[PDB]
């Protein structure tokens, strides 16, 4: 997305089609969250990604046993999108300073919450479930 | 009684203080901090004996429980061994 | 874009001759033109032959000896 | 204006006498019921500082909830009672609204996110850690 | 800390009093069924003797 | 076989019969597990039998 000084205007644009700015137009240059892990400011760049993909991340949590773990999540994720015609919704997109450290940061904090109440054996022998329904999500049967 | 009003007022010059926040309550004492830190791990140890306690109740009964199954299941062979043994000494009564 | 080694797979290509690009019977490529505004996709036994405008669309790929993010990027999807 | 987290950690001291440092992402954004209105842009403004008006008195409410609960409900459950006693009230006692409101700039805090939860005590540290090598071999 | 320490005594002297009542009660429960398969066996016993 | 860049089209053949190129068709060259046991690549040909 780029913003028009000029024409006291911003407008969006994304997929096969190059921008070409009007002289007082500025792009909407946006900080990500990088390095090997996580990082507030690292890699960044204004050309958001929309397509499916996954994070990079690794969080080290407490167990109730008071014995913390590191641990890597793959974090799949996509920008849906309800429509593309609506520059106000596009705007929505790019309102968020950093999405994806957000995100992982959000999601951590969850992780932390669940895995606080759980103990260390059943978290050992069952992570994969617990680990997703306590961060996300309720009821579906 | 009741928890007082959050609100604080100063009518000599019309001022007013809001809400107090705190996040800081350190004795000035360090010994006393010490004192603390040594009650708190106090703490965590007796914590350590509790779940230690749980455990140790649990392994206990889910070992009476099965010990439990086992016996009755030496008394039911007996009773099949006790069965052929009758046999047997049917056998061995026409024999002698 | 720094596309040149992965269609050359010594003597540098005549820039003004036209790029062209083998396509692999299994293999899948797209291109998107920014003169038409306009991707367009092509796959099997057929040579691709860009517009001036138009763009390889390079893909990562995940290699190296078992995973890797970022390793032996290719626009030649099988 | 924009949604964002803060970058911020807290100690506090639990009833066990247990002091703890703690990060908290805590997501926020300005809510506006209007823009046309000079008048509530100015209360925007208004504050001499938000964030660290926000972060400290969030702080000091955190403090005022570590104070009562025992450092062992907390270390097995601090994500619930780290959020529900600092702000809102009964919404089912009743866990607290995650939404969080400050009326003199219009401010509106989100949920917060946890991760960390380390005492500054490394000794006990240490005393947890033996504490789960009896947990592994009573296993 | 020594009324910390008291309360956390009392209770979990009060909780492993449950528990090893609990405990036993199964105790005497499963010394019911024992008693009952060893019956059986007396029966056996008695018609083989 | 061969694909013909030139009319668009893949052509196969095999058997006792010679194969004979137009300038834009290729070889469909492909890959063989070879070496003393077992290897991903090894060995390549067009030949498959």
């Amino acid at each position: 997305q780029v913003y028009d000084y000029r024409a006291k205007r911003a407008r969006v644009v994304f997929g096969p089609e190059l921008v070409t700015l009007d002289p007082e137009e500025q792009f909407t240059v946006l900080s990500l969250s990088a390095g090997r892990p996580k990082r507030p400011h690292a890699r960044r760049a204004l050309c958001l990604l929309l397509g499916p993909d996954f994070f990079t991340d690794v969080i080290t949590i407490e167990t109730a046993d008071h014995a913390r773990l590191q641990l890597q999540l793959a974090y799949n994720w996509h920008f849906e999108l309800k429509n593309r015609n609506d520059p106000a919704e596009a705007a929505k997109l790019f309102s968020v300073p950093d999405f994806v450290g957000d995100a992982c940061k959000a999601i951590a904090s969850r992780v932390r919450g669940a895995v606080a109440s759980v103990t260390f054996d059943d978290f050992h022998k069952n992570s994969a479930r617990i680990i997703r329904m306590a961060v996300f999500g309720f009821e579906m049967s | 009684l009741p928890k007082a009003r959050d609100q604080a007022v100063f009518p000599q010059n019309g001022l007013v203080v809001s809400s107090v926040d705190v996040q800081s309550v350190e004795p000035v004492d360090q010994r006393t901090r010490d004192a603390l830190q040594r009650s708190v791990q106090l703490a965590i140890e007796i914590t350590t004996n509790s779940q230690e306690a749980a455990a140790k109740h649990e392994a206990q009964r889910l070992e009476q429980e099965a010990r439990g199954r086992l016996e009755r299941q030496k008394i039911l062979d007996q009773s099949e061994a006790e069965k052929a043994r009758k046999e047997l000494l049917e056998l061995e009564a026409m024999s002698m | 874009p720094s596309g040149v080694e992965e269609l050359l797979n010594s003597a540098p290509r005549n820039k003004t001759r036209v790029v062209s690009y083998r396509v692999p019977h299994n293999a899948a490529v797209q291109v998107y033109d920014y003169r038409a505004k306009r991707a367009r996709v092509v796959f099997g036994p057929e040579l691709v032959t860009l517009d001036p405008e138009e763009q390889f669309t390079v893909l990562s790929l995940s290699a190296g000896r078992p995973k890797r993010p970022h390793a032996r990027r290719a626009l030649c999807l099988l | 204006l924009g949604p964002d987290f803060f970058t911020d950690v807290i100690t506090i001291e639990t009833a066990d006498h247990a002091r703890l440092q703690l990060q908290l992402a805590y997501n926020w954004h300005f809510e506006l019921k209007n823009r046309n209105d000079p008048a509530e842009a100015a209360k925007l403004f208004s504050v001499p500082d938000f964030v660290g008006d926000a972060c400290k008195a969030i702080a000091s409410r955190v403090r005022g909830a570590v104070a009562s609960v025992t450092f062992d409900d907390f270390h097995k459950n601090s994500a619930r009672i780290i959020r529900m006693a600092v702000f809102g009230f009964e919404m089912s006692l009743p866990k607290a609204r995650d939404q969080a409101v400050f009326p003199q700039n219009g401010l509106v805090v989100s949920s917060v996110d946890v991760q960390s939860v380390e005492p500054v005590d490394q000794r006990t540290r240490d005393a947890l850690q033996r504490s789960v090598q009896l947990a592994i071999e009573i296993t």
